[PDB]
């Protein structure tokens, strides 16, 4: 009866079902957990918001077209405006979180295409000016739930001031490595003939027990079309990709007034 | 032939019944019957369905 | 006083009530009982006694002693000898039998009915007679070949004078109503010559039988009611 | 016995998927909150006491209003006002009927209660002495009265209640009197099979419970002879099912009744009020 | 190996297979059975015809169209002319029966639609005249294997004599209740994407141990299109619905000459 | 199921109660409850105050 294709995930007041899964990945074989006393750093009693924040948040959907080059998000950036998770994140200097990432993309038995879904620790990307190095604005690095897109062309700006964004070049994974090697990162593939969803469970990953969520993204989420969307009756068809992410084992330290980041 | 039974609780407790009549039809209301088996209406299926398992395998 | 509270029904006179009441003649010494023959305990004891069906209650015979004897002869006609519905309370011929009269004090009846026939021809008369009970819902039988498909007995006339046909309890409902009612209809009782009555010379060629009805021990009645068979001017 | 407590549960990441099912099976959804959210422990002390069949039906409901009068009657029409007969049923009113018709079959004893009220017809005809009422249950087959003072009211075998105006509402219990093993609230059939080529008329025959049901007749009179003052009376009849069992639940009546059957009325078959939009809170 | 989708039913000389079932319903959780001595009523030795009568009878098929409002049958009426079951029914005053009801409707992975299949005890329906109440002819109430159809309009007759048929109004289930509540009755759904058959096992249901089959239908069978048939290449396509019913644990009392009901 | 209890004394002594109804709401008045704790209103202080000691030390 039980199947690698059929899964239920419940966190807080939220449940996901899938009937065409392909198992689930636990990044580096490690389930998320709370911070042990023997690895702790800040000494204030932490906030552990539990079900208020540790629940599935669904981002705005994106459209997969035959011409799409791919999509990226950063975490916890993508969830910074999500209910009580966002409030706990911005009221505290420090936060840590694992995640359940659920990527959703259904089609038909007559569609074809394959998405690589990669969870990348410290997903540092190239800037878009050759007048400077490491020259990216906070606003362009932290787009929130809209994330960003890859391009198949690199056109760095004439003026340094116009190039303060990522050069998200697909085949170099936006960071000077070949995209074919992205499989060293925790991943699944959504191959439309096989599966309609990817599930990645991510532990907290950092060189520290806990860090400034508003300064630092622990994970990149990359969705690359490895094989282009094709549908014989309409080559210009679009199918949605929906990203749903639950924080897990969230813990916050250093309560004060709320952080309100710059928007320009 | 007095029957002593628990009352339904109020704001804050036995009561006594004697039947005065030779016909049971004369009796007061039947005692609270909490019997139920919703499954005869909500799940009248031949083969057991385990909630955690696929409904159709 | 003991605090009390009157409920609905207080001061009513229900004619089927069963209460104590003060005796108008206290300390009265009743006449001692003696044994009297023929004590009755149950009206169903009386229902088990055979009484004669006025089977031939036709114009000129109704309300005469000639309403009882069922005409027979030696001609061997294929036509039924008698036909009657199993409506023991409401039928024009069964309602005035002892069983019919008892049933008209009740609303509901259940159980098997016994029809006993006494042949009153000469000893020299022979014959075979088919007696049939057809449970309802099909064409009422008017021929022997339909009647013999139902519950039936072939009666050979002889030294044993009498034959019993049963209408066994065969009903959808657990009780039938003591009224004419399609839903609780009982079916059809009929009678045909199986052979014919045969007599030698110097013997009557026409004769009679008597039909009796009684309740079986499986029979019971309920829901006491007034009869429609007695009334008075006001 | 209480309604269900909620257990303490956290999240899952599992091949166990209680949120999905297939209602094609004829099974309703079964999942509870602990299957799809993180739950705290809540002890439930609450009971379903008031939704037992005995609790749901444990009320005296008005099932009809009868009329009788007491005056010097000189015409046939006025003589017929001195008593009334009523075929016993729950279908003259809608409220108890609709509750019973959640079920196909029932078995119960009945408490019957009566509320009797009077008024003077006129002011210029003097007064009236306190009236006694006779309510006679006439089982099917027993003779029905044709006058308020005929022989039938001697009631040797029929149950009668004599009620004195101003006394407590009269009341009696009736056993389960059905000739089947339960009462039928619905009967998909006929009282007889019409047969091939029979001469019996098939053009004016009825269908369903009305062809087979007969709970007898209630006959009511004022026992008193006439006063100069005409008195008009109403008798409200109340029924409470008690010692109740029911079988085979049904959707409840959604549209007005128009008689003793399941028939509906062309101007009254639109129970829903249209919403402005599928997205209206 | 064993599956909720794959079933064999054998009764007498008849077998049904299905490879796209959805379990099976046993109405009120009770398998049919013979009448016990402690619940018996008529005292004559009953006829128990067993395999002669307790076998699958296939009715005439009906056509599901985009415009179909639904179908009804009554039992035992639908089987009154079916082999030895019909003969045993009409030679006896009294009969009782359970049933296996097997409703069959296959399409393709490209068709869509959903049938509600309901077994209704005492399925009493409204008449089609407002001059009378409960005014239905025996012939119109007992159509046999052809059954009847629902309508989405109620047009009661001018003359009482012209309205002696059921007002089978779909959304009121032909009886003044909302069709959405029909799920309180034993049911399955044939949802073309999921299953191609419904199986209901029905015990005898009545307020009596045994009754007059020619007077009284114990069950209604209702098939309602809950979601209309749709097929993109041809919106006017028709797919058959086939109803196959086996009497079970049949028992008859009160043998006599054969019942021949009126036909006009 | 008779309850026998002490009466409230008069000028100069048990009484009997039987409950007639299945609902405790139907019952006569609750028995005299002499419970009291005035200190929750008259002295709701965190630290014990001994009358003979200074209130503020
Ligand atoms: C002078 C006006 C008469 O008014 C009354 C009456 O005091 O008598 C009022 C009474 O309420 C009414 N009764 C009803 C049932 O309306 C009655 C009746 O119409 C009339 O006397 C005979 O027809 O007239
Ligand atoms: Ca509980
Ligand atoms: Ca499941
Ligand atoms: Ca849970
Ligand atoms: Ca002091
Ligand atoms: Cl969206
Ligand atoms: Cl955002
Ligand atoms: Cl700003
Ligand atoms: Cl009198
Ligand atoms: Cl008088
Ligand atoms: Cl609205
Ligand atoms: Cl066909
Ligand atoms: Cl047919
Ligand atoms: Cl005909």
């Amino acid at each position: 009866g039980y199947s690698d294709r059929v899964r239920q995930i419940t966190l807080g007041n939220s449940t996901i079902t899938t009937q065409e899964a392909a198992n689930a990945v636990v990044a580096y074989g490690e389930w998320p957990s709370y911070l042990d006393d023997k690895e702790a750093n800040p000494i204030d009693a932490p906030t552990e918001p539990d079900v208020s924040s540790n629940r599935f948040y669904t981002l705005d959907s994106v459209q997969w077209k035959s011409t799409s080059r791919g999509w990226w998000w950063k975490l916890p950036d993508a969830l910074k405006d999500m209910g009580m998770f966002g409030q706990n994140m911005y009221y505290h200097y420090l936060g840590r979180s694992g995640y359940t990432v659920h990527v959703q993309c259904n089609a038909s038995k007559f569609h074809q295409g394959a998405l690589g879904v990669f969870a990348i620790p410290e997903y540092v990307m190239a800037c878009n000016t050759e007048a400077k190095t490491s020259y990216v604005s906070y606003v362009n690095a932290n787009p929130g739930e809209k994330g960003g897109v890859f391009d198949n062309a690199y056109n760095p700006s004439a003026e340094a001031s116009e190039g303060r964004k990522f050069a998200a070049l697909d085949y170099l994974l936006g960071c000077g490595v070949l995209a074919g090697n992205a499989f060293v990162y925790p991943h699944q593939i959504i191959n439309l003939r096989t599966n309609n969803s990817a599930t990645l469970v991510l532990p907290y990953v950092n060189s520290l027990a806990i860090d400034c969520m508003a300064k630092h993204n622990n994970w990149g989420l990359v969705i690359l079309p490895l094989c282009k969307l094709d549908y014989a009756p309409n080559s210009s068809t679009e199918i949605p990709i929906t990203v749903t992410i639950a924080p897990m084992f969230t813990e916050f330290n250093g309560l004060r007034n709320i952080t309100v980041p710059a928007t320009q | 032939g007095a029957q002593v039974s628990s009352q339904k609780v109020g704001a804050h407790v036995n009561y006594t019944t004697i039947n005065y009549y030779k016909d049971s039809a004369s009796n007061a209301a039947s005692k609270l019957d909490f019997s139920q088996d919703p499954s005869k209406f909500t799940e009248p299926v031949k083969d057991i369905m385990i909630k955690t398992a696929p409904a159709l395998n | 006083g003991l605090p009390t509270m009157l409920t609905p029904g207080s001061s009513q006179f229900l004619t089927s009530d069963d209460f104590q009441s003060p005796c108008a003649l206290p300390n009265f010494d009743v006449t001692p009982p003696i044994h009297i023959p023929g004590e009755v305990f149950n009206m169903m004891e009386l229902a088990e006694i055979d009484s004669m069906i006025p089977m031939n209650s036709v114009t000129g015979k109704a309300n005469t002693m000639e309403m009882y004897p069922i005409p027979l002869d030696d001609k061997g006609s294929a036509t039924p000898i008698f036909s009657i519905s199993l409506s023991p309370a409401s039928d024009k011929r069964l309602q005035y039998t002892m069983l019919g009269e008892i049933l008209n004090y009740y609303t509901h009846w259940t159980g098997s009915l016994r029809f006993t026939f006494l042949f009153c021809g000469s000893m020299m008369a022979t014959g075979k007679i088919l007696l049939s009970y057809s449970p309802p819902g099909a064409k009422p039988p008017t021929t022997r070949k339909d009647a013999m498909l139902g519950t039936h007995i072939i009666w050979d006339l002889g030294l044993q004078s009498s034959c019993t046909m049963l209408a066994p309890w065969i009903s959808n409902t657990v009780y039938r109503r003591c009224i004419k009612d399609d839903f609780t209809e009982g079916g059809y009782i009929t009678c045909f010559y199986q052979t014919r009555i045969v007599v030698p010379s110097g013997t009557p060629t026409s004769m009679f039988m008597l039909a009796f009805v009684s309740a079986c021990p499986d029979f019971s009645v309920r829901l006491l009611r007034d009869t429609n068979h007695i009334s008075q001017r006001t | 016995p209480t309604a269900q407590s909620t257990p303490l549960t956290s999240g899952v990441n599992s091949q166990e998927v209680p949120a999905l099912t297939a209602v094609e099976t004829g099974a309703s959804g079964q999942a509870v909150p602990s299957d799809v959210i993180e739950t705290r422990h809540v002890v439930n002390y609450k009971t379903r006491s008031e939704s037992t069949l005995e609790s749901f039906f444990g009320r005296s409901a008005c099932v009809t209003i009868l009329e009788v009068e007491n005056f010097n009657a000189t015409t046939d029409a006025d003589r017929k006002k001195q008593f009334t007969t009523w075929a016993i049923t729950y279908t003259d009113t809608v409220q108890l009927r609709r509750k019973l018709e959640f079920f196909t079959y029932s078995r119960f004893d009945l408490e019957m209660t009566f509320v009797i009220t009077e008024r003077y017809y006129a002011s210029n005809t003097g007064h009236a002495r306190n009236q006694v009422y006779q309510l006679m249950y006439i089982p099917p087959g027993a003779p029905r009265p044709t006058a308020w003072d005929d022989y039938t009211w001697q009631s040797s075998s029929n149950p009668s209640v004599f009620y004195t105006y101003g006394s407590a509402p009269p009341r009696m219990s009736i056993p389960y009197v059905g000739i089947a093993n339960a009462y039928s609230h619905f009967y998909d059939g006929f009282a007889r099979v019409p047969l091939k080529d029979e001469t019996v008329d098939s053009g004016d025959t009825y269908y369903g419970l009305v062809t087979i049901n007969d709970f007898g007749t209630l006959a009511v009179r004022v026992v008193n002879e006439y006063n100069p003052a005409r008195i008009t009376s109403k008798i409200r009849v109340y029924m409470k099912p008690k010692h109740v069992r029911c079988w085979c639940p049904r959707p409840p009546r959604a549209v007005p009744y128009r008689g003793e059957g399941v028939d509906f009325k062309q101007d009254s078959i639109t129970p829903l009020t249209a919403v402005e939009n599928i997205n209206t809170f």
